RNA sequence: CCUUCUCAAACAUUCUGUUUGGUAGUGAGUGAUACUCUUUGGAGUUAACUUGAAAUUGCCUUAAA
């Protein structure tokens, strides 16, 4: 189960302008606009960076 | 019976109109006395506004120009003060969709910004003279025998002897002459035409008609502003197509 | 030039009249802080009432350690700029604190012209607004529009009313001088108004700010510049409601009564 | 009090997602074609009915 | 000794004293602990960095904190009245305890052991007068903040819940679910109390 | 009872005597029209006092215009028993400063300064304060 | 009425043309090359009845003229209850207008522009001295003795 | 039921710098010593704070029908 383009690139916005910082992540008005949930997030980016480097 | 709301908000607009009138009253005064100490700005420019819609920013020369004013009705709430009265009076202006042909001199322009938020301004071309003059033209002469206020139409060039003549115009194309070029006989014949008489835009109240009034109402604010300020520039518009709308 | 030693005894004095013998600071800490000098005249600007801010330049900033330690303050210390309706469209926040935390100073709050006039224009609205700020920054162009848009409580004070903020390069707005006029009226500039009258007070603010030794620069360099620039009559060092600090006093500026 | 305790919902707060559904629906359409884009819609019109 | 304010005006005063007392070390208690998950993110959020300490957080992170509040110069920690209970700080100058206590007799031992007051307007030392005109105003931003997170919006209303449920299990004539709830409903910063 | 003397608060920036007149004479024949202002500038308290030279016409107006709407702020008129009359509302303008400044000689002033000024360095004596000059 | 109905014509819900459009404008723009909630009125019964009862609703207006009487005469006094303030105006065709539809029977005011809130808060005062104050006999009186 | 004075020069080009001028404000009230003038009248200033735009009387016509 793949990922699409936009969101591949917003995991990108996001682990740019952050990295691990799961907190600041989410309570981000900017780049997490659904505000979603810490858990989602690094489940999410784990995915993204397991068919990346 | 008159509403309330109407009565304060006519009050309310002249407030602002009488203020407004006496600081470009005042600013002017100061101009043209040479006591430009602690003013805004000692000088005039001119926007130009043409089609999307490009503000240019030129000051006035010393040039005389000529304009060709048109009445417009504005702003909505305004009764017109003494200062208004006078200047359209001069300029016989006081019926709505009507122009007049003025030049513009260094005495003629502190005038034209009392009167700006009711006229639209700017310089005509060749054929916008020409053919308003050909198209639409009044004079007030006497009638059979009896009756003086007949103001009928330009249709002859020997009623333009009989009231011109010995200053050397003799038709109407003469006349078309002395106003697209600034000579002798120009007073003569400003005052012979005393105003045109434009139709006015989209000219109904229905359905076709409402919405066409609309259209051209939201219009009007984005090719005309209204700047209040004592150092409002004159906003000068395109006569070429404005007359083409209203002809 | 005004002697220096005076001043140095007149802010001794001021520590020693603030060093004297509730839960929240409503007045005791006002009268302790609120330093101002008073400038005497006869008739300042005697019958135009204009809200001009005399820009006063000054050596050091007050306005840096009354932003540090205005976070420590229940009121807040934040940056307003009121631009035109072109530089939003233009210009964000972002772009502003790109250039500005190089140095250190945050802007709060942009704000249009359009929305002083449409979101901010219920009385209370305003009002809970402005009074929320203290440095309050106007565009030149947008600048003589602003008494009727923020009304007359905005003026009521020194810190509400607007300074005049140059943006334009040759009419041509650019983001660069806005850049270093917000620098040169934060920290070398101090706003003062003029009233129509003959008694003009000088907001310093706070005592505790830039130890005495610096206060005396400060002082010094305000003389400097209101006696070369308009004939006055006599000053005064004020925390409020002190027996009075004469400092300057000046006999031949009378004679041309 | 509200006469119920009922837990207000996620998306109350967050942006749609039949907004963004629908949205993500037009734009599969745009790379198939068979939607034409409303910046080309007038160039459409500025070539023809002359 | 007390500080007499509304429900509307509690947690303002709270906010007020909060800014102030950056550099000091002062102690806020409360009744529930599902409370303290609520102001230990809205004055992180709006940067006062406050220590947070309840029953619902793991005991590993409950001990490195609180170690942390004992080897510190400047802190402040928002902690309950049954977790604090026997390991006290004396680097304190300020217990101030916001909700009504458990036991209105075991209060009088946590005190002499640092200056203690309560908050009362529906309910030794002096009380203390208060100015009307000079408290903080974030409440509007509050208002705003609330209805924008959800997160907060969550935490506040199991903030306001907890609150006021153990308002309800108290033994005092005094403490007998009188305060309206038009007033507690703004201190969580609401238009309808929940 | 109630008389003709009527009392209108709320009023619009902006409507004054001349529009409190005009308006109200719709209603009828009133009698005498004020509005309180301010003396240090000529603007509106935005409130006035209006009488009728009919108590009935008093009455009807107030029904009519009890709560009403009018740009941003809604008008409230209420009737007034036998008695309270209108009395002491003045139209106050916009007052201007008057110039009354030199007339005393320089040298006059200069002492009086110079008294002034050596009474202001014996007056933070008085308080604990200790100046030089 | 008429000033109940100036603020109301701000929040026109977007149109099923103008929806159209702008989620159009929406795909050729994002898909090749942050937003706030955005206000309307409020409009169906059952959504009407939700929103007092939540309580969210600061105007709630009713119209008077319904095809089935039955459908909203609980509405005004539960308004009474819940503490909204409450209007009936005149026409169900004139809230139809407001609302891109043809009738609405109701429509709602929860949330509001800030620029909006002040007049908001007025129209709400207004309604509660011009409707409930002198409406207070309403409650009362059986209506229709007219001989 | 209208919406508000939305920029100019003189010098200087460091990719915009300096200098000069431009704003008359809802009302009502609380308020702790200082400033000059006037000759007794406040004249005009000087911190700050309160407030749903609050309030009981200081001697042109096609923007129509």
């Amino acid at each position: 189960r793949s990922q699409s383009e936009r969101e591949e690139e917003w995991l990108e916005k996001l682990y740019k302008k952050h990295g691990d910082d799961y907190k600041k992540m989410f309570f981000d008005k900017k780049l997490n606009i659904y505000q979603q949930s810490e858990g989602d997030l690094k489940r999410r980016l784990l995915r993204w960076k397991k068919r990346n480097g | 019976f008159v509403r309330a709301e109407s009565i304060v908000a006519k009050t309310l607009a002249t407030s602002r109109e009488k203020e407004r009138i006496k600081r470009v009253s005042i600013l002017e005064d100061k101009k043209a006395k040479n006591e430009t100490q602690h003013i805004a700005s000692g000088k005039d420019f001119i926007l130009k506004i043409t089609e999307g819609l490009i503000r240019e920013k030129t000051t006035y020369d010393g040039k005389p120009a000529l304009l060709f004013i048109v009445r417009v009705r504005g702003p909505l709430a305004v009764n017109i003060p003494n200062k208004a009265f006078k200047i359209l009076s001069l300029l016989r202006l006081v019926e709505t969709n009507t122009g007049v042909f003025v030049k513009l001199t260094k005495n003629v322009y502190p005038l034209l910004k009392v009167i700006a938020p009711y006229v639209v301004i700017g310089k005509p071309s060749l054929s916008s003279i020409r053919s308003l003059i050909q198209k639409r033209g009044r004079i007030i002469y006497k009638g059979e025998n009896e009756a003086e206020p007949h103001e009928i139409v330009l249709n002859d060039n020997n009623i333009v002897e009989e009231q011109l003549g010995d200053h050397g115009i003799i038709c109407v194309e003469d006349i078309i002459h002395e106003i697209a070029t600034m000579g002798e006989s120009f007073s003569v014949c400003n005052f012979f035409l005393q105003p045109f008489k434009l139709n006015r835009e989209v000219s109904g109240f229905g359905s076709l008609n409402r919405l066409r009034k609309i259209k051209q109402r939201e219009a009007e604010s984005r090719t005309r502003q209204f700047s209040n300020a004592a150092t409002a520039p004159v906003i000068e518009v395109d006569i070429d197509s404005l007359l083409a709308k209203l002809n | 030039a005004i002697p220096r030693e005076r001043v140095i005894k007149a802010v001794n004095e001021l520590i020693k009249f603030t060093s004297k013998p509730l839960l929240e600071d409503d007045e005791e800490e006002l009268k302790k802080d609120l330093q101002l000098i008073v400038v005497n005249n006869k008739s300042f600007t005697g019958t135009s009432k204009s809200f001009k801010l005399k820009l006063l330049n000054v050596k050091h900033s007050f306005y840096k350690p009354w932003k540090e330690a205005s976070a420590t303050a229940v009121k807040d210390f934040k940056v307003l700029l009121i631009l035109k309706d072109s530089d939003i469209k233009k210009v964000s926040e972002d772009d502003l604190f790109d250039q500005l935390d190089s140095e250190g100073i945050k802007v709060d709050e942009i704000i249009c012209g359009k929305d002083l006039k449409t979101v901010y224009k219920a009385y209370e609205a305003r009002n809970a607004f402005i009074s929320q700020f203290s440095l309050i920054l106007a565009d030149d162009s947008i600048v003589t529009s602003l008494p009727k848009l923020m009304g007359g409580k905005a003026y009521n004070k020194v810190e509400t009313t607007p300074i005049s903020i140059r943006t334009h390069a040759n009419k041509e707005f650019s983001l660069t001088t806005l850049t270093n006029n917000i620098k040169k009226v934060y920290m070398n500039q101090l706003p003062v108004k003029l009233p129509r009258g003959t008694t003009l007070n000088v907001h310093l603010g706070n005592l505790e700010w830039l130890r005495p030794e610096e206060f005396v620069d400060n002082v010094e360099l305000i003389s400097e510049q209101l006696i070369k620039a308009y004939q006055i009559r006599s000053i005064f060092i004020k925390t409020n409601r002190s027996p009075v600090l004469p400092l300057y006093y000046n006999q031949d500026v009378l004679d041309e009564l | 009090m509200p006469l119920t305790a009922v837990p207000e919902p996620k998306r109350r707060f967050v942006p749609s997602k039949n907004e963004a559904k629908r949205v993500m629906k037009i734009v599969r359409a745009i790379r198939e074609g068979r939607i034409i884009p409303p910046k080309k819609l007038k160039e459409m019109k500025e070539k023809e009915k002359i | 000794g007390y500080v007499v304010c509304d429900s509307d005006k509690r947690f303002l005063l709270l906010f007020s004293f909060l800014k102030r007392n950056q550099k000091k070390k002062i102690i806020v208690f409360l009744s529930s602990c599902n409370s303290v998950k609520y102001y230990a993110e809205l004055l992180n959020y709006i940067d006062l960095p406050v220590l947070e300490l309840h029953g619902k957080q793991k005991q590993q992170k409950r001990t490195n904190t609180f170690f942390e509040f004992c080897n510190a110069e400047r802190g402040i920690l928002i902690c309950t009245d049954v977790a604090a209970r026997g390991l006290d700080i004396p680097a304190v100058d300020w217990i101030i305890q916001f909700d009504p206590p458990d036991d209105p007799r075991d209060y009088i031992h946590r005190v002499g052991r640092g200056k203690s007051l309560m908050f009362l307007t529906p309910n030794p030392l002096n009380e203390y007068e208060f100015p009307e005109n000079k408290i903080a105003n974030v409440q509007s931003q509050l208002e705003k903040l609330i209805k924008s997170n959800y997160y907060l919006h969550q935490t506040a209303k199991d903030g306001y819940r907890s609150y006021l449920q153990a308002y309800a299990s108290h033994s005092l004539k005094t403490v007998y679910q009188i305060d309206k709830l038009d007033l507690a409903k703004v201190a969580k910063s609401y238009g309808f109390p929940v | 009872e109630y008389s003709g003397i009527i009392y209108v608060s709320r009023l619009p920036h902006g409507f004054h005597e001349k529009e409190l007149s005009k308006y109200f004479a719709q209603f009828g024949d009133l009698k005498e029209v004020r509005l309180a202002r301010n003396k240090k500038t000529g603007n509106s308290r935005h409130y006035g006092f209006l009488e009728f030279v009919n108590k009935e016409d008093a009455m009807i107006a107030q029904e009519s215009m009890n709560n009403y709407l009018l740009m941003g702020h809604l008008l409230q008129v209420r009737v007034l028993p036998k008695g309270a009359k209108i009395e002491k509302l003045y139209k106050y303008k916009k007052r201007v400063l008057v110039e009354k400044g030199i007339t005393k000689p320089v040298k006059q002033l200069k002492d009086n300064m110079k008294q002034k000024h050596e009474e202001r360095i014996k007056k933070l004596a008085k308080s604990g304060i200790e100046f030089k000059w | 009425a008429a000033e109940t109905f100036k603020l109301f014509n701000k929040y026109r819900p977007e149109t099923a043309a103008e929806k159209k459009e702008r989620l159009t404008k929406e795909a050729a723009a994002v898909a090749e090359g942050a937003s706030p909630k955005p206000y309307a009125v409020k409009y169906g019964l059952n959504h009407v009845v939700a929103l007092i009862e939540n309580k969210k609703a600061k105007l709630v207006l009713i119209a008077n003229d319904v095809d089935p009487i039955e459908l909203v005469v609980f509405l005004p006094a539960l308004c009474k209850k819940m503490g909204v303030p409450y209007a009936i105006v005149k026409g169900k065709a004139r809230l139809g207008t407001l609302v891109n539809q043809k009738t609405s029977a109701v429509a709602a005011l929860t949330e509001v522009r800030a620029e909006d809130e002040a007049a908001l808060a007025k129209l709400v005062s207004t309604i509660d001295a011009n409707f409930a104050d002198k409406y207070d006999e309403v409650k009362k009186h059986w209506g229709g003795g007219i001989l």
